[PDB]
RNA sequence: AAUCCAUGACCAAAGAAUCGUCACAAAUCGAAGCUUACAAAAUGGAGUAAAAUUUUGUUUACUCAGUAAUAUGCUUUGGGUUGAAAGUCUCCCACCAAUUCGUAUGCGGAAAACGUAAUGAGAUUUAAAAAAAUUGUUUAAAUCAACUCAUUAAGGAGGAUGCCCUUGGGUAUUCUGCUUCUUGACCUGGUACCUCUAUUGCAGGGUACUGGUGUUUUCUUCGGUACUGGAUUCCGUUUGUAUGGAAUCUAAACCAUAGUUAUGACGAUUGCUCUUUCCCGUGCUGGAUCGAGUAACCCAAUGGAGCUUACUAUUCUUGGUCCAUGGAUU
RNA sequence: AAACACAAA
């Protein structure tokens, strides 16, 4: 069906016989005639997929395109219909049969997965108006045509423009007479004393001779729920400018990208990709450095001390007295060894203690003493030597999920959940996830179904059950209040046995300076 | 068996959208009148007449609530048509181990009832 | 930089004080027998000298002499008995309270003024006003049946 | 919401007899009340503790909403409660509360001597206490006895009606506010409207405004006068029934 | 001359955070949001119980989506937003293989009366400060610090010098020198070729070449193309273009994780600066009582960047420097 | 009030 899909890529290496792979990232992969095939991705890491690509090219042909091959995204509903109303047609095609029907559907969810329009267009300076396409068979528009839509596919023609902007030679001649703005108007010009003195007509004629013929293409992806569109690198700009053209059209950035991306459930690479190498590695970087910055860059009494303060955690120990985790970086490896420790515990004894070269370890305290060590002897060399979270969503269903003193040689992996705040509450990024304990596991009910004051509003001025430390789960690394529902989602990433171990949805949410934690319930993403 | 519905084809042109308001299942009933009573404020600005209010399956319920509420509160005039709405639902058809979202796609076409619902000024 | 104004919406209420005369329960009926009309003596300078009097009365000298500064009635007709009163944000409590305390006209008796919208801003206080007036009609529509 | 708990009924004793004139101008008063915006009228009966209790059950609430009151509130959609105050002076002629708390709602307390206030912080089982607002409070009030009775759950009744009477007892009721505001600290403070006639009535701004220029902050206004006034209507509710 | 202590002067950074509460089927000092209409119960759903009917069929009385929705409620934030909202400062917010600043010019930058780096000099005796904006004082004039102006084009290769190091390699400076290539200041005259005005000499435009300062003294904008709100109707089409032509009516384009004289009211908690106290180890953004204070400039009206100018004396603070002085030791 | 100007002062 050749339709294209939003994956998640991996770098795989075998050298004789032996086969390890580790987490890339994203990927959008497409085929074409079931030979050509088509990657595209983040450049920082096409680096290294070309690297990795070129390593074995002893039977392969690799063709980069960086400056010869450019996409531009559409998103809304009214998206199709100003892309249409730009590009036009040089010769009858099936192609744009289609795609006139389909300008008028203005509903994307509507039609199937499988929708790829590519055709020959005429130069967007050819064109002086963005004339609308003709609409007098918008009302009848049932769901037997998009039933046919499935069926009536032209996949010849879809070919032979793949193989057009593949190939470097076509893609060459279409260079072959690129009209200036001066030719354009002096064109525009001359039609003005034309053969029928009777219809004026703003724009000029097409020619089979000199003129150059642009292959484009048109792709709709589900994840992203887009329409992308292909075109050569110089070809880019007049199609941008008549698309700006249209006084329905802003330019969207990677902030709003970002956050398109985080408003419906999906995930952005760098920033949320807690997993991956590269990703975290300078997520890590930058957004502690940065916060580290504009900390150190504030003098006392002006910054919120993280450092100083009280009943964060019941029965406080005397280890941080602050924060548990950083105070600026959402840290994954502090969660690692901390959830390692209590594993170790649980291992060692039925119980846990709280208060009381490797020493034997009978208490939290040990454990916090331990993690701050490491974060004492990390403050000059590199971290990450390994990792800190994988992903492990296939791998649990294929064999099992599975749980020397080391405490950070294996990782503990982590689910891609979104968790929803259904009462009064606000959150943020890095944000801490914490279990509902056992104890106070009806008052939480009880506030989830409701309690009201004797005036008939809600009541939630009262004392709340402030949990223990060894109940931290997961971090929320997209928080931002949802505005298409109207609450506060939640956007992090909890453990599978944690997520086992709970015989109910509930979860507490906690800010890094806020003393108060929030109760929520999560739903499973498959990213 | 797995499969999945999307939503029902809507071809509404620039004003048809505007001044019409789709009730859902999860849709609050407080909500509902604000929105209504805004559409019912912008329509002389939007230049129309009326204001649809559309719901099918669950919703059809509160709906028609929400169309008795103005029937007698605001005494509006109101009409209560019965219409059907196709939708096209992904099946997955038995015909090694791979993803159940990367299946057979075919689609299949289904009829329900549903109650539009217009509101004057 | 700017002058902080905080406009005093209040109406003119006459309770149906005669207990001779027996009364219909309803909504629509007490709204009307309570929103009858106001008399011929009302005017604008007849209730700003009123509650001039009242304030020195109630508060004294310097609670007269703080709250008469900015203390004007700027839009006020006596069919519908609605009423504008500027004042600072300060002296609103002032102000409010001054006008609870209100006993009588000096020729009208048996009457009482209620304070229903105090904002910052003269357009959202006509924005309320004719939400208010809006409401009004559908309990008497209701009741016309 | 709002709640109004001190509405007064045109009968002091048993042994008089209500007219129509009565009934009358407390209906002029009840909805008057509801024009200005209100949801919960509890109506009080004021007695003399050595007036002889009469030893029925059916007969010791001279009100009877039901068949007066129930069809106004069905009609104009409110609803009433029934409230007794206490005028206690002497230690005599007393010591009965298991029937007079059974038959009405709410039941308070009016002390006018020392010997008053010590019998009302110590062996009342009443909610609210009132003083005389109209004339001079009897002795002094102090934190002694007011911080003991407002531990437990006995608020303190002010009357901003008693103000609107005449110009002369305005000075004493202003004397006694500040005071009882001083003494009680701030959180026990329940307010009420003791007015008869509809000439009398005000709205929750101006009294919001009166009170918070006699002493009282704002968020305590709202705080008590909303909270405090609806779980003493369900304390009383819960002592009737269960 | 080194170190320490106290004061003063000058440069630089930032503008503490968290929770709860405020009547009206609507409200508040205000604001936004909870709308891609379905519980596969529409391929004319799945079954149970009774009567009659020679089974079908028909009439009554029920079960199933249960993680179920819960009626003016509910969640969020709002005057320094990655410090000045203040200011009669500058600029972007259509394009143009080019009469359109075709500007490879120290670096960054789309531009900017924009940031910064190396060297030399300067003070109404000067390139220019004294007898466009901004600022109460408004650069300097022993040395330092600050302002102004004048030079330094990007990358690769060879030699010399200095440092760790003495196979060798790395960094900094300086000299020779190559690569970075869109037949373009403007304008006049002559010659040669082609097209239209429907024979020619001639009249106008384009291109290739040569010659010249040629009154380019309007030393401040002067080129080309482009209907960007919404509704409906008419007509032609496999003979050609697979879409084009025109018509009627209205006025909207209304948009801010503050948005148009609004940004409220108090209560509670931690933290920050000094002072009168007690303990371990001297000390430790070590701990707890008795107390005082939480600043000023000042405030949005479409959005972003640069610069300048106001602030921090018991009217909160923080870091460093000083060929400034004061005391002490060597 | 704010915000605007080859104004006006
Ligand atoms: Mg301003
Ligand atoms: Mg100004
Ligand atoms: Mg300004």
């Amino acid at each position: 069906g050749q339709v294209l899909f939003q994956g998640l890529i991996y770098s795989f290496n075998e050298e004789n016989g032996e086969d390890s792979t580790k987490p890339l990232g994203p990927c959008d992969v497409f085929w074409v005639q079931k030979d050509t095939a088509i990657i595209r991705l983040h450049p920082s890491i096409y680096t290294q997929v070309f690297n990795i690509l070129l390593q074995h090219k002893e039977k392969l042909t690799v063709q980069d395109c960086r400056y010869s091959l450019a996409s531009v995204t559409l998103k809304g509903a009214k998206a199709l219909e100003s892309l249409a109303s730009c590009l036009r047609s040089t010769e009858y095609s099936k192609s744009f049969e289609q795609f006139k029907m389909v300008s008028m559907i203005t509903d994307h969810n509507a039609l199937p997965q499988r929708c790829t329009f590519a055709f020959e267009a005429i130069d967007p300076r050819h064109l002086a108006a963005p004339k609308k396409l003709n609409d007098s068979q918008r009302k009848t528009v049932n769901s037997d045509d998009i039933l046919s839509l499935h069926e009536n596919y032209p996949q010849d023609e879809i070919n032979a423009v793949f193989n057009e902007l593949c190939d470097p030679e076509s893609r060459t001649q279409s260079y072959n007479n690129q009209n200036t703005l001066k030719e354009i108007s002096a064109r525009r010009y001359k039609l003005l004393t034309a053969t029928p003195n009777s219809i004026n007509k703003t724009t000029v004629p097409f020619k089979e001779s000199d003129d150059p013929s642009i292959p484009l293409v048109i792709i709709r992806r589900l994840k992203t729920r887009d329409w992308i569109v292909v075109l050569p690198w110089f070809w880019l700009l007049p199609l941008w400018h008549l698309l700006n053209r249209i006084p329905r059209m802003y330019h969207i950035g990677l902030r709003q990208f970002q956050q398109i991306q985080y408003e419906n459930k999906q995930l952005y690479f760098p920033d949320d990709y807690p997993f991956t190498q590269l990703g975290y590695i300078e997520n890590s970087f930058y957004k502690k450095e940065a916060s580290k910055t504009k900390w150190d860059r504030k003098p006392m009494g002006k910054r919120i001390n993280f450092e100083k303060i009280k009943d964060i955690h019941n029965t406080k120990l005397p280890a941080y007295s602050g924060e548990i985790g950083d105070f600026f970086s959402s840290d994954w490896r502090f969660l690692q060894i901390l959830r390692n420790g209590i594993d170790y515990l649980q291992r060692n004894d039925k119980t846990l203690e709280l208060m009381d070269g490797v020493r034997d370890i009978n208490c939290v305290n040990d454990v916090l003493e331990f993690c701050k060590d490491y974060e004492a002897k990390t403050k000059a060399m590199s971290l990450s030597i390994e990792e800190n979270i994988p992903v492990a969503l296939c791998k649990n269903r294929k064999c099992q999920f599975r749980t020397s003193f080391s405490l950070t040689f294996f990782p503990r992996c982590i689910i891609a959940v979104s968790c929803t705040l259904l009462e009064r509450g606000h959150p943020k990024d890095n944000a801490r996830i914490y279990q509902v304990p056992e104890k106070d596991l009806e008052h939480w009910l009880q506030l989830a179904k409701g309690v009201y004051r004797p005036n008939g509003r809600k009541d939630h001025d009262l004392k709340i059950p402030l949990p223990e430390v060894h109940d931290l789960i997961g971090f929320i690394t997209s928080g931002t209040y949802h505005l298409n529902c109207g609450n506060g989602m939640g956007i992090g990433f909890i453990d599978h046995h944690a997520a086992i171990r709970q015989p109910t949805r509930y979860v507490l949410i906690r800010n890094v300076g806020t003393n108060t934690y929030r109760l929520g319930e999560w739903s499973k993403i498959s990213v | 068996k797995r499969v999945t519905k999307h939503p029902s084809l809507k071809t509404l042109t620039h004003k048809q959208i505007h001044t019409t308001i789709f009730v859902k299942s999860t849709t609050p009933y407080v909500s509902a009148l604000k929105r209504i009573n805004k559409f019912l404020d912008s329509v002389h600005k939007q230049g129309s007449s009326y204001v649809a209010v559309l719901g099918m399956g669950k919703a059809v319920e509160k709906t028609l609530a929400l169309g008795c509420h103005f029937q007698d509160q605001k005494n509006k005039k109101i009409e209560v048509y019965t219409k059907t709405i196709e939708v096209l639902d992904e099946v997955i058809t038995e015909g090694s181990d791979v993803e159940d979202d990367d299946k057979e796609t075919q689609l299949k076409k289904r009829a329900v009832s549903g109650v539009e619902l217009r509101i004057y000024v | 930089v700017r002058l902080k104004s905080r406009y005093i919406l209040f109406e003119i209420i006459f309770p149906p004080t005669d207990t001779n005369v027996e009364e219909s329960v309803s909504k629509a009926d007490i709204l009307l027998s309570h929103h009858r009309a106001s008399p011929a003596d009302v005017s604008i300078k007849s209730i700003l000298q009123e509650i001039r009097r009242s304030l020195s009365l109630n508060l004294g000298d310097y609670g007269s002499a703080k709250c008469n500064s900015l203390l004007q009635l700027k839009y006020f007709s006596n069919k519908t008995s609605t009423g504008i009163i500027r004042c600072h944000r300060e002296d609103c409590d002032l102000v409010i309270m001054a006008l609870m305390l209100m006993s009588k006209i000096g020729d009208v008796d048996g009457l009482i003024v209620n304070p229903v919208k105090v904002s910052g801003t003269i357009k959202k206080i006509e924005q309320f006003a004719m939400r208010r007036n809006s409401k009004i009609l559908n309990i008497i529509k209701c009741s016309q049946s | 919401m709002l709640v109004d708990l001190n509405v007064p009924w045109p009968q002091n004793s048993y042994a008089d007899k209500v007219t129509s004139q009565a009934v009358n101008n407390l209906i002029k008063t009840l909805s008057t009340l509801h024009m200005l915006g209100y949801t919960h009228i509890a109506i009080n009966f004021t007695v003399n503790h050595s007036e002889k209790f009469p030893n029925d059950v059916k007969l010791l609430n001279p009100i009877d909403i039901k068949r007066r009151f129930g069809e106004l509130m069905d009609r104009t959609g409110l609803k009433l409660y029934s409230r007794i105050t206490l005028i206690i002076d002497d230690p005599s002629k007393g010591q009965s509360l298991s029937k007079i708390s059974q038959a009405f709602d709410i039941v308070a307390a009016l002390p006018i001597s020392e010997k008053g206030l010590t019998l009302s912080t110590t062996n009342l089982d009443i909610d609210l206490l009132t003083f005389q607002y109209g004339s001079r409070l009897p002795t002094f009030l102090k934190h002694k006895s007011i911080c003991s009775c407002v531990n437990r759950g006995v608020k303190l009744e002010i009357v901003y009606g008693y103000a609107l009477r005449d110009v002369q007892a305005r000075r004493q009721f202003v004397s006694n506010v500040r005071s009882v505001i001083r003494s009680s600290r701030s959180r026990g403070i329940v307010i009420g409207s003791g007015a008869m006639s509809p000439l009398e009535c005000r709205n929750i701004l101006g009294v919001t405004s009166l009170i918070k220029n006699l002493g009282l902050p704002s968020d305590r206004c709202s705080k008590a006068m909303g909270d405090l006034a609806s779980l003493v209507l369900l304390n009383g509710r819960l002592r009737n029934k269960s």
